DNA sequence: GACTATGCACG
DNA sequence: CGTGCAT
DNA sequence: AGTCATTCATG
DNA sequence: CATGAAT
């Protein structure tokens, strides 16, 4: 047995198969959530295995191994490695994941092998998977169809623009700032009301890049090219201050400490600019660097030098591109803001649907108890009166005509449980849920109480985590 | 280090070339040492396509290749083997590998490929389950919805994400011993069409590839 | 602050903590269940998490991890190097672990790498589990004090001689040859009975290892003075056939096939002997080593000289050192199982101590039940004339001087239970509970009786689990 | 590859041994690097009592610390710092790495040693929380510190140093202010021979003896 | 997708 | 040298 | 207790 | 030459 292939066409499916599983699957960020699917899988993973910021931590070996077993097929270090970024506030500007021990730092010295540390989920990363349990969002089997895994989260809030993501595939490659997730909310809630929104007024509330790493921004012009158009070039200059002396306070993201520093001592050596004179005094709790300056102070020449030489002022590139509709897109600040919120009416519609059936179902089991609490006696003379527990059931529902379910709860009823005869506790609840059912049947074919719904959750999502802006604008 | 058979006979002996060392394990031991051999490579090979001269043969997998053959880059022919065969995981890192590996022989050993000498191997992904056992075997997703269908309700299902995960018996009564097995033969129908298409995918250019992905790549 | 040490004081207590815990923690198989410490942890593990012989098998990878995080504080490769030996038959003679892929082989070639394969218990080894869940056994804190572990397994076979163990710790090293399960057990139960037991006499039971890579075995003496003394030396050697070629399918167990046929055809090409003339034929399902020979067909004088210069002939040496009374012994077979009995004793006693209180409880309740049958009608009219559940429960014991547990029993029984009144059922299962209760405490004060028990599941288990012997005596 | 301090003071300046790149970290981390260099060593460390000349000289860890101190194997002195302290992670394999450190340097170093430059850095394996704090060394500290905390608390275990964080680190076992060392010395020589060659040596058949005698199993 | 160095006892 | 748990 | 090769896009 | 997911 043989079957016989040419070059190209073989050559043609085994590159698309590869090229295709990379976009979606490894490197690009959903739209939605903005996460890579390991990052998807390690929040998922942790949070069912409930490793939450409000207990202790766990030993991150044991929760690399159950991502690997349950739902990721591929490499620890790979998951690890990528658990251990969503732990670097340097790196994130939202932390999801909190890590106790050496993971890491500005210097670049490497995180601590796995089988020292221990990790678990912070707090706003709930948010991103709050609802999930109530049927909110699509689930697949995983790779063994063995257990079952969401295709994407929730998201309390617009993860994507708060912890930009990088970002590289076959063809696409993606670079995205992190954004400060007060006001990101602010352009979403914007949004929510004026859709038609133009960029020129979004940028009021999203006037460009938050990093963690502080540091001053400066193109306007281009951040709005970027913000339309999706790629886009803008500056960085680390933050610098004169002491009587040059000193150094916070640097362009994503660039090295530790070898920033030694790149400018060799500026120095090389006598490559003149009053070269660098020491980093850096502790836990502070960014220092000291150019401490020697004789003709030609100081502003030195500075102005060392910017364009070194890696002390740089460019950061946009490449927004995400996974919409499954396929690539570069997309702009407006794309991203709107299928953001397209989501989250899925999100809360579906919710609501779920909500209201649990209603409905407890309510026609409320609805049946207080009948029963009239017929208490006789009811349960027939119990005693019955075979068995199943023919106990039969019996009811052919007499008093009960239903199905009603039968199995005052079955099933414990005897204490007769200890509280009633109807009027059970009338209170029946309220309660009629109210529920209706509040939600609202939000369900209602539009607009849907997204007002949407605009508070949002509003007490800002409140809560809100934090002030590092990263100053030029 | 290779795994060589028994005979030394270039008429009927078959290279099998794997993806790593764990693969090369279940390999060697579910075969036939007398015209079969394994050679691992160490994951993902170089862009043949990418690199240069020097950056390629001085590359330790390459060069393995290239010395375990015999002909040589030039090429010559008849060593070593009349069989070529590119034995990778049943995923799709594994498709990625058997595009790097055949613009490998495709850029230099061409004739190799002319010839119709280059194999591409079909192992299993999933294996699907119901004294009484009913087994049946799914190469990607799709097959995978009809076994699903056909074993309904019970059925166990297992993946196997790289080669080393099935054992012996396995590899060899589904993918190795030719009574049973099936193989792919590599051809070139144009040149001028596979320079044409290699070039783009496998190129250095980049905006090609990524037209070629939009307007081809379904992302249904 | 500083504390002033010498260096003798100093390198004594850092010497001391080490080898003491290498001994008793490391290295060292206890001589109850023959287990060294990763070992147990690993069965345990796998146990609880129940990955079971009867079960799908799970990512070796999930196992690793969750062992590493709950009880064993080292290397992942350690502990999966570990777990993958316990899957190798021609290592063990009777396997603890069911591994799927490549868990290597007598050629050497190595396991495949943990996130590759899926691993699963033996079904012998939930013998050695069994009866772990009924207090049967010492426990301790894991080192988190998160969860508790067992300081040694129940142990339903004598797995110590059974899978033998090796070996290498500070002061002491440790070589036990395997044995046939079969012939073991029928020493442990012969010594049951006749404890003051000679060797001469238990070697009529145990004559000696049974190696699973099969082999002939010659020693008489000297496998005496092992079984004595606890050190001896064997000699081992290669089955061998002559076709018409000498033909080899067995080799002296933990020698390396692979190496063993390159260095045989180093004697051919170094011409060391006369008619050397080497191939190696082997696949999935028998050995086969080929030696066809050239013209002076000299092949007694060839086959001696490959014993003697190759390792087609060896010798094995023992070296049976355990850890009893948490300290190094050198034992010879009478210690290793008279205190493996003895175990067994323990066991057995504590197992049915937890079970006699678990009896008398339901006892207790049954005995309740059964009263309360005949009072329904005012009990329940008591418990609806009662405020809380918790007054429920007050008031009866109040009434009808019920007990506590008694009245929580009546109380939470729900209400198709009383589809089911009837005396005749609870006085079946009262009967069944008395007599089960006082067959128990005789085994418990009853010494023989107690014995006799251990011999039967002795002897169940041997029924079970036994196989012919694969290695040769001469 | 070492992490220096800024100033070059062999007066004042500390050499901070450790057991790996992982700890390394969280030491690099909480540091004062005016005064503290650190350097990582890849595991165990070659039995300097058990193997030659040439093998040990060969082996890259113990080289790389002959050059980061200075003097050299003779020996010679004032390099390179006036402290070199060992710390190993807080368990019983940190314990052997310790026996190991301190042979090597007693069979060459040895004048540092007798000096009083050799130091033994003393950090937690358990930390128990209740917010209420305490630090443990070894299973007997533990008891009382569980005695202590009673009910709710929850213990933590430094299986490695790369497993606290940075002001844990400090705070505990390297700043001078609040910290606490061990200062090896030799207080016979022949008594130290005797001892090292025994535990350390190559001929076990003694070592197993000291071992019977001396290890209480209890 | 793989690899390397160390301790420890023993023949 | 290699063996089996460890760093 | 560590380490190394390789892909992929972009400046 | 990183960068961050992968073999
Ligand atoms: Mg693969
Ligand atoms: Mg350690």
């Amino acid at each position: 047995n043989i079957q016989n292939m040419s070059l190209e066409d073989i050559m043609g499916e085994r590159f698309g198969r590869y090229s295709k599983y990379i976009i979606q699957d490894r490197a690009l960020p959903d739209i939605r959530d903005g996460l890579k699917p390991v990052q998807r899988r390690i929040l998922y993973s942790m949070n069912k295995d409930s490793n939450t910021f409000d207990k202790s931590y766990r030993k991150s070996a044991k929760s690399v191994g159950n991502i690997m077993g349950n739902f990721h097929p591929h490499g620890d270090s790979s998951i690890y490695d990528a658990m251990v970024r969503m732990s670097q506030n340097w790196k994130n500007r939202e932390i999801l994941v909190e890590m106790h021990g050496n993971n890491g730092s500005m210097d670049g010295d490497p995180p601590a092998a796995m089988r020292y540390t221990e990790a678990r989920l912070s707090e706003i990363a709930g948010y991103l998977l709050q609802d999930i349990e109530k049927k909110t969002v699509p689930f697949a089997w995983n790779f063994d169809d063995t257990e079952k895994e969401p295709t994407v989260l929730p998201a309390a809030f617009p993860n994507l623009l708060v912890n930009g993501s990088t970002g590289i595939s076959a063809g696409y490659a993606t670079d995205i700032p992190p954004h400060n997730l007060a006001e990101v909310i602010d352009a979403a809630v914007y949004m929510i009301d004026h859709p038609t929104a133009k960029i020129d007024k979004l940028m009021e509330f999203l006037p460009g890049p938050d990093f963690p790493t502080g540091a001053i921004i400066q193109g306007r012009d281009e951040i709005k090219k970027a913000y339309e158009t999706g790629k886009g070039r803008v500056v960085v200059r680390s933050k610098t201050e004169i002491e009587k002396q040059i000193v150094i306070t916070e640097i362009p993201y994503e660039i090295n400490k530790a070898n920033l520093v030694k790149k400018i001592d060799d500026v120095r050596v090389n006598n490559k600019v003149a009053g070269i004179a660098v020491r980093d005094e850096s502790d836990r709790d502070g960014l220092r660097i000291a150019i401490e300056l020697k004789k003709d102070a030609n100081t502003e020449l030195v500075l102005n030098y060392l910017f364009k030489y070194t890696d002390l002022q740089i460019n950061y590139n946009f490449n927004m591109v995400a996974i919409d509709n499954f396929t690539p897109r570069q997309v702009g600040i407006v794309p991203i803001l709107s299928s953001y919120i397209a989501h989250r009416r899925e999100v809360i519609l579906a919710r609501s649907r779920f909500d209201k059936e649990k209603a409905e179902k407890r309510l026609h089991i409320v609805e049946g108890l207080i009948r029963v609490i009239s017929i208490l006696d006789e009811v349960i003379a027939l119990i005693r009166a019955s075979e068995n527990k199943a023919d106990a059931k039969e019996n009811l529902k052919v007499s008093y005509d009960f239903t199905e379910e009603q039968a199995e709860a005052i079955v099933t009823l414990q005897l204490y449980r007769l200890t509280n005869t009633d109807v009027v506790v059970l009338q209170e609840e029946e309220a309660e849920l009629r109210e529920k059912i209706a509040m939600l049947a609202a939000i369900i074919g209602d539009e607009r109480t849907m997204y007002n719904l949407m605009k508070k959750e949002l509003r007490e999502v800002k409140k809560k985590f809100a934090t002030p802006r590092l990263s100053s604008l030029e | 280090k290779l795994t060589p058979a028994q005979s030394k006979n270039p008429a009927k002996n078959e290279l099998y070339l794997v993806e790593g060392d764990s693969a090369g394990g279940s390999a060697k031991q579910g075969r036939d040492r007398k015209f079969q051999a394994i050679l691992p490579l160490r994951g993902k090979v170089i862009n043949t396509a990418k690199a240069k001269m020097a950056d390629i043969l001085k590359n330790e997998e390459i060069n393995t290749m290239i010395y375990t053959i015999g002909a040589g880059v030039d090429f010559s022919i008849e060593a070593n083997y009349d069989k070529i065969i590119i034995m990778t995981d049943a995923d799709t890192d594994g498709a990625h590998i058997q595009t790097l590996l055949l613009t490998f022989f495709y850029r230099y050993m061409r004739p190799l490929v002319e010839a119709g000498h280059v194999y591409i191997a079909l192992p299993p992904l999933y294996k699907m389950s119901k004294k009484k056992e009913e087994v049946a075997y799914a190469w990607t997703d799709g097959e995978l919805e009809e076994l699903r269908k056909q074993f309904g309700k019970g059925a166990t299902l297992q993946r196997y994400k790289g080669l080393g995960e099935m054992n012996a018996d396995q590899l060899w009564e589904t993918t190795m011993n030719p009574e049973t097995r099936t193989l792919i033969r590599v051809t070139i129908e144009d040149l001028a069409r596979a320079e044409r298409r290699v070039n783009v995918l496998m190129g250095d250019k980049v905006e090609p590839r990524r037209k070629w992905i939009e307007d081809n790549v379904k992302f249904t």
